[PDB]
């Protein structure tokens, strides 16, 4: 159960962190029409990344498997690998199969998939703090105002996707797994060692919002994410100019950037109101949880 | 010794190294079993002539 | 991918060599650097891997006029730092100069080491803000990082000098420091001399020999900064990712620090939070704000309660602000290591971009201002002079501190959507 | 093929004299040259064979105004070393113009010993540069040599006098019989008085003694660099095989030493390797590079971890080449012998090829070129005038060693493809 925690819902961070890294430099360079999808790579990948995770090298280790369930025709424009099938398999022993099931494997996948893609957020915002260090402002002779505005709008952004995958983070991960291994504790009984883990993984996916009566948060989600990726992948397309007096022309498309700004701040305040709308007409906690973390300081932040 | 004799050297040098660079990156892609080719070229001597793609 | 640090300076070599030696006991490290036998944690970025388990640290030790860096060799641990890159005035042009006619075979030094390490993100520097030799020449060195490594980034862990105003061109050398690190440095987190001496005097007794003490209160912020990178975590597991929601515009880049059990030698989350944005904790001595806070915490926390605790800390307000930017403070965990003592099980540290710095850059800006004026020790030696006959390198810095002081007043303004 | 060392001059018989003796002392012979009863090494290469196992080494010891070879006839190992091939001014012209009048006896005693071994590969000159005697009669055997025998190879293992700038006539000796060296003879290992002496000042107190204890450390690097030819390995079988490799082009033949343990009186094969590539280990004293480097190990060394050392050692970056050359550096090992102290239990050493040592010939061109304008010490004695009237041989290794400069400084050109 360890292990399976560790790999496939990603508790060692250098595992996670590693395999996403190079899955993600090749994703977004090229190779997009399932060049990437090729079994070398992807089992040269997976076999780096656990080397390089620095956990651990054990016999748990094994039956770490890297696959794929549907076949891409074509990775989409910026990349986004949104619903990308690379399923993570896992072989278990007749002992750890009734205590594993098909099902629970199905239902593990999930969050291996979204937490992914927040990986994927992270690192292309990662990468525009370190492609505007890449400029560095390295003629510092001009110091340009521009520059100065679009780091704010970096800023802005990169701390959102910040605070939701710490917003999951606190709601799963070691809330329900400290819950889960008390039970493991308690369980005494075949029956028993199965409903423990079966809640453990329904209230993972619960907490997650995965879960289908909280599609609209994730609708949002989807919304605002797709944004980031795009027009942060814009800035990156263009180049500076010549320097002189005030200076936005400096990578042009600014001005469609700060459109695209203004539109990712309306899915933020439209996130304070879908939270709180769905709060009061029912009951779901991890929803009050969500509400304070968007906004904690501020009527918004 | 001045002419025809690099006439023979410069086609063995290109064959060669054609053989040699596409030998490296075919091995590169592979991934103890990478501390290959780096030894072949310990002092960055022909660190990198053409990426492939 | 993997960090150096640049310890640079005799005060800087000295808390280096106290950071490294808390980091040798802390991790499975012997004063030989070999793996204790009686020891989980990401070794990889700090220490650099011999095949013989010699875990050696990625610092460059810079000697000018070498005093206490015979004492740092004549140490038990001299074995465990040998990467044998140690290369042989009290203002900051002499320091400058010095530093200018030796900078190849330094930076030589530098290049050995970006190329022994698999790769490199990170120069951190244990710099001195007027600091004599340290100063001068680290503002050399920090311009020529970045030009030579554009891409990389490069943190200050600038211990600031307040000793209530010897040196009497303090002003003026900590005015050219401040000018090369505004513009040539991503990262600084600030320290102050006055306030962690104010802080010996409330937790000991402790006052004539504040320099010695003071470096271990500098080693504990300076190991706990980095704890989660060093532990592995599910986020903020790369120095990049930890520093883009602490400085969110890139002239306002200098971080506050604090330490809830200053007294570190069970307690709650909420409890930890509340006392943590109480002032007393803090180490640093018109409305003003916070830009934005971050807060990691080490020890046996319950998890259900730490989301719990951010709310508590809503509905407690302790933390004034209304800046410019949205960025809220965030409960971050890390591991509490094994092997040492677990006293004050748990334990936390805060960093944060806060307005009220700009008061300690205005305070030496204040002083160098009258200094100028009266041109008292404006210095103008053999080397001052011809090193700078003109004396607008100063103005220069003066200007540009300046733009810093009146940047961080507009960020306390509602309106730094427009220019600062 | 079996080895004849040719240990002429006063110089060159003692290091012969040590070098047979030290291995006698490795191999399994007493000083009266008979198996050691106390005694898996192939010593039919240097050494005679009888089927008692009697080894009396392939030595040709030429003397010339003797002194030190009667000291060399009442030792111990007189019996030892017995091919009964002894037949009797300090200026290069002296030496020549009396190795002329008995050039056939000498080569008769070659001849002998040609015909005596089942075959032969190579002639290991114990040569001096400068050394009285020794040079000018070594520059004509060494001319001799090549034309009799086409097919073979002759080394030098050259002690260039470098000790400080008596003899006068120093600088006009040495360009002599580096023109001779560098036309006829297919390798040379270099090794340099001041470079062995400042080692003498590091590892011991030992000044005024020079000459007798270096003697010990020249001995150390000849045994050494032919271990891996005396004892079976996988590779580096044969003479030729490991030449091939260290010389890459004709006229840049000339070889640096150097030794991990200096003080050889565990250690994993990263640390010998790293420490084996800094300066004060190398016992030879605009751009600079390698044009290729080899290093043999013996000792107790771990195989899995020699690539892991060498790909460690290319991280390091501590050998600094870009040569017209693609020569890699690479790891090879030979076998400890028993019987002798294992203290240090690793140590290796390494033979390179490097353009610094065109320093060093050019420095005895600027010596000599200084002294060809005053043209102090002509010498044109009665002897030096009527062998050279002309006195114009000297200009002829002055172009001739100006060309071996100038193909330095051009194989540090990125175009030696060119003409150098």
């Amino acid at each position: 159960y360890e292990a399976l925690r560790h790999f496939l819902l990603m508790e060692d961070g250098e595992f996670a962190q590693s395999l996403s890294d190079l899955l993600f430099e090749k994703l977004g360079a090229g190779q997009t029409p399932g060049e990437l999808l090729n079994p070398l790579v992807l089992n040269s990948v997976l076999s780096k990344a656990l080397q390089c995770s620095l956990h651990g090298d054990t016999p748990h280790a094994s039956n770490l498997s890297l696959a794929l369930k549907y076949l891409p025709e074509v990775f989409a424009p910026n990349a986004p690998d949104v619903l990308s099938c690379l399923e993570l398999r896992y072989k278990v022993d007749w002992p750890l199969n009734i205590v594993i099931t098909e099902g629970c494997v199905s239902k593990y996948s999930g969050v291996f998939s979204f937490l992914l893609q927040l990986k994927l957020m992270m690192w292309a915002l990662k990468d525009v703090c370190f492609h505007l260090k890449r400029t560095a402002l390295l003629s510092h002779m001009a110091g340009s105002v521009q520059f100065r505005q679009l780091q704010l709008f970096k800023h802005e952004m990169q701390h959102f996707v910040k605070v939701i995958q710490g917003y999951i983070a606190n709601q799963i991960l070691h809330v329900t797994w400290c819950e889960f291994r008390a039970r493991l504790a308690t369980v005494g009984d075949l029956e028993e060692i199965q409903r423990a883990h079966a809640e453990y993984l329904h209230k993972a996916v619960f907490r997650g919002l995965l879960t289908e009566k909280a599609a609209p948060v994730m609708n949002v989600i989807h919304s605002i994410f797709s944004l980031v990726l795009k027009f942060r992948s814009q800035l990156i397309s263009q180049a500076w100019g010549p320097p002189g007096g005030p200076r936005g022309a400096e990578h042009p498309n600014f001005a469609l950037m700060q459109q695209s700004y203004n539109t990712f701040k309306y899915y933020s305040h439209f996130l304070f109101k879908v939270v709180t709308k769905l709060v009061n007409r029912g009951y779901q906690p991890h929803l009050e949880d969500f509400l304070l973390r968007i906004n904690f300081n501020n009527y918004y932040q | 010794l001045v002419s025809g004799f690099e006439a023979t050297i410069n086609k063995f040098d290109k064959n060669f190294s054609a053989h040699l660079l596409d030998l490296l990156a075919r091995l590169s892609i592979y991934s103890g079993m990478a501390s290959v080719i780096s030894r072949l070229d310990f002092n960055g001597f022909y660190t990198e002539r053409l990426e492939r793609l | 991918r993997e960090i150096i640090t640049l310890q640079l300076g005799q005060c800087g070599n000295q808390i280096g060599f106290e950071f490294w030696k808390q980091l040798c006991a802390e991790h499975g490290i012997s004063p030989e650097g070999i793996v204790e036998e009686f020891a989980t944690d990401r070794k990889d970025v700090f220490f650099y891997q011999a095949d013989d388990e010699h875990y050696i640290p990625r610092a460059v030790l810079l000697d000018l006029e070498p005093r206490v860096i015979h004492s740092i060799l004549n140490s038990p641990y001299a074995k465990l730092y040998n990467p044998e890159n140690i290369y042989l005035g009290n203002n900051w042009a002499s320091g400058f100069s010095q530093g200018e006619k030796i900078h190849e075979d330094i930076f030589d030094i530098i290049d050995r080491e970006a190329d022994g390490s698999d790769s490199l993100e990170g120069f951190v520097l244990c710099h001195s803000i007027a600091g004599g030799t340290g100063s001068g020449l680290g503002s050399y060195l920090l311009e020529r990082l970045n030009d030579r490594y554009p891409k990389k980034l490069v943190q200050t862990y600038s211990v600031f000098p307040n000793q209530d105003e010897d040196v009497v061109v303090q002003p003026y050398n900590s005015l050219l420091t401040l000018k090369r690190l505004t513009q040539n440095a991503d990262c600084v987190v600030v320290l102050d001399n006055t306030a962690l001496n104010r802080i010996a005097t409330d937790r000991l007794h402790i006052q004539n020999p504040s320099f010695s003490q003071i470096n271990q209160l500098v080693s504990t912020i300076m190991s706990a900064s980095t704890t989660t990178l060093r532990y592995p975590g599910y986020m903020n597991n790369d120095l990049i990712g930890l520093i883009a929601s602490l400085i969110p515009t890139p002239r306002l880049h200098f971080l506050m620090t604090g330490y809830t059990p200053l007294t570190t030698d069970k307690t709650t989350v909420l409890d930890v939070m509340r006392r943590l944005l109480q002032p007393k904790n803090v180490m640093v001595s018109t409305n003003h704000c916070y830009i934005a806070i971050l807060n990691i915490i080490q020890g046996e926390v319950d998890p259900t309660q730490v989301h719990k605790s951010l709310q508590r800390i809503r509905e407690r307000k302790l933390a004034n602000f209304i800046p410019w930017g949205p960025a809220s403070i965030q409960v971050a965990l890390s591991r509490k290591s094994p092997y040492l003592p677990s006293a004050h099980r748990v334990s936390g540290l805060m960093m944060a971009n806060h307005t009220s710095i700009s008061s300690l850059f205005e305070r030496t800006c204040r002083q160098y201002d009258k200094l100028r004026k009266r041109e008292a020790f404006l210095e103008q030696f053999r080397k001052e002079d011809m090193f700078k006959d003109n004396f607008d390198e100063m103005d220069t810095s003066r200007e540009i501190v300046q733009q810093l002081i009146d940047e961080y007043h507009a960020a306390t303004r509602p309106d730094y959507i427009s220019w600062g």
